[PDB]
């Protein structure tokens, strides 16, 4: 079990850890997030109380550093460093500890539900999708665009999702526009399975990414990437049978998760209309199809 | 975007563009099979290319042979009418080739679009106007040239004859687009009137009568006629 210690908490804020939340109030006695599971990518992120705009947080593995949280008063936000001496970090979260001063990640023993969220996502490739080489975390935020959306304007603050665009050069061989456009099975399997992704953990390690930034951040970037990769998925005639199965429980959980007010933006009627009840697998994610009807039947 | 009555005049600039019509591209008629059922028997169509500035008629005539052994033909048949306008693209030279092509039935748009991803320059547009362009094959040489193909052929015809002689090109369309409407509406009516006098006939290098300009103004004015009668013997006006 791993820590990430606050210097302090001078503005009051809403921090998240995972898909729980606690506030803050102004210049309150709070140093930091113990009882981290070790083992999962996490994310910690914030909400300020006085300017709900702009949330914004860091993805990080504590396998990869001693990290901890301080407000930076000059860029008005709590900022992700790199403690690299690691007995004074040992000695500060000690203290701290002793003193009480931690929220304790409040994971129930029964509960894989982070697991599930995060099983294919990797610090490695959320780096490559979020340049700066320089932390071992990853900063995003609510307003960051992604590559796609720029070409359609700073690069350095962008999400390099994996471009995916239903009527390009890259998704239709000539000579097989209708089959292709029809059934997407050379794009999937041969373009990006085989040729970018390099195998299906990978494809579902950015889907289930992009579904978190746009939970968590309200990103309309990654919603949109989500989306094209479940109906890239979903359009093709030909998939293997355990990338379905994998894809029914990874959506299933996204659904189980997703606030119940937030559906209305979170999530694109004509995407999941057409891949419950149009597509090709319209018969082959019985369980994200069952909490869907439950959950979301005006959506459908 | 999409073509509409306000930007109207823009059908005859100096931009090269087409029209494309498909709802001639399968032709079937109905029939019952001896144990009763229904089936359908395709006929020979044609996809309708038209240069509304010139009045260069692209006529790629589709052979019943296309369909054989295929499924899905109403499908199919815009994906085929899209392969065969982006092969004509592709056989014109760069300066002859257009800057806009706008489809008449909006189910063109994505088939026409992933067919021209090699000219990325070329727009594809939709188009508010309920253009009457399926009325082609009330056209006597054009269905004739149809019906008689025993194999795909292209076949170019001027639509306007020779009126661009003695008329605008922005004319010359609302003469065709009348001519039109009055077929679809009233085939039978509309062909008496258009060779109820035996004295105008049809030059063998054209597909309309050679009227005098004072005849054409009778001829449309018989034709708008028709088109209200027709409305209110619809409506009953
Ligand atoms: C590099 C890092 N600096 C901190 C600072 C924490 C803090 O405010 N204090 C007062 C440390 C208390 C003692 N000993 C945590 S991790």
């Amino acid at each position: 079990m791993n820590t990430v210690p606050f210097t302090s908490a001078p503005i009051e804020v809403t921090i998240g850890i995972d898909q729980y939340s606690f506030n803050v109030k102004e210049n309150q006695p709070f140093h930091g997030i113990k009882d981290i599971p070790i083992g999962h990518v996490h994310v910690i992120h914030f909400q300020h109380a006085d300017n709900s705009s702009m949330r914004y947080g860091y993805w990080f593995d504590c396998r990869m550093g001693n990290f901890y949280i301080q407000y930076d008063p000059k860029d008005g936000l709590y900022k992700m460093m790199e403690e690299r001496d690691g007995a004074k970090f040992e000695n500060i979260v000690h203290n701290f500890k002793e003193r009480q001063m931690m929220v304790s990640y409040p994971k129930i023993d029964e509960d894989d539900t982070w697991y599930n969220l995060t099983e294919f996502v990797q610090m490695d490739k959320i780096r490559k999708i979020v340049r700066k080489d320089e932390n071992q975390f990853s900063y995003v935020d609510s307003s960051m665009t992604t590559v796609q959306e720029n070409e359609l304007s700073d690069p350095a603050h962008s999400l390099n999702y994996t471009v995916i665009n239903f009527k390009s050069r890259e998704a239709i061989r000539p000579g097989h526009e209708m089959e292709d456009f029809l059934d997407k099975s050379y794009y999937l399997n041969t373009v990006m399975l085989q040729g970018i992704f390099k195998n299906s953990s990978n494809y579902f390690g950015e889907l289930q990414f992009a579904f978190l930034n746009a939970m968590f951040f309200g990103n309309y970037g990654s919603s949109l990437q989500w989306h094209a990769m479940i109906e890239l998925i979903c359009s093709s005639a030909t998939v293997p049978k355990h990338m379905l199965d994998k894809l029914d429980e990874i959506l299933y959980y996204q659904i189980k998760t997703l606030p119940e007010q937030y559906s209305d933006i979170l999530l694109n009627e004509r995407v999941w209309n057409i891949c419950l009840y149009s597509s090709f697998q319209k018969n082959s994610l019985h369980n994200t199809e069952k909490i869907m009807e439950n959950k979301y039947p005006e959506l459908l | 975007g999409a073509m509409n009555s306000s930007n109207y005049a823009e059908l005859f600039n100096n931009d090269i563009k087409l029209f494309v019509d498909d709802t001639n591209v399968y032709r079937v008629t109905v029939h019952k099979t001896f144990e009763g059922n229904v089936a359908t028997k395709a006929i020979n169509g044609c996809i309708f290319t038209l240069n509304p500035k010139t009045g260069h008629l692209f006529l790629k005539i589709i052979h019943t042979s296309v369909w054989a052994g295929q499924k899905r033909l109403s499908q199919l048949a815009k994906w085929k009418t899209a392969e065969e306008v982006s092969a004509l693209v592709r056989s014109l030279p760069k300066e002859e080739q257009p800057k806009q092509i706008i489809v008449t039935r909006k189910a063109m748009l994505d088939p026409l679009e992933v067919h021209m991803l090699d000219f990325p320059n070329i727009a594809i547009r939709p188009t508010e106007l309920r253009l009457p362009f399926s009325a082609a094959m009330s056209i006597d040489k054009l269905s004739d040239v149809v019906m008689k193909a025993t194999e795909p052929q292209m076949v170019l015809f001027n639509i306007y004859d020779d009126w661009l002689d003695r008329i605008s090109s922005y004319t010359a369309f609302s003469r065709l687009t009348l001519l039109l409407r009055a077929l679809k509406t009233n085939e039978e009516s509309a062909k008496m009137i258009l060779l109820s006098d035996p004295t105008i006939t049809i030059k063998s290098y054209h597909l309309w009568p050679s009227f005098t300009d004072e005849q054409w103004i009778t001829i449309e004015s018989q034709m708008r006629d028709l088109i209200l009668t027709e409305y209110g013997r619809k409506y009953n006006v």
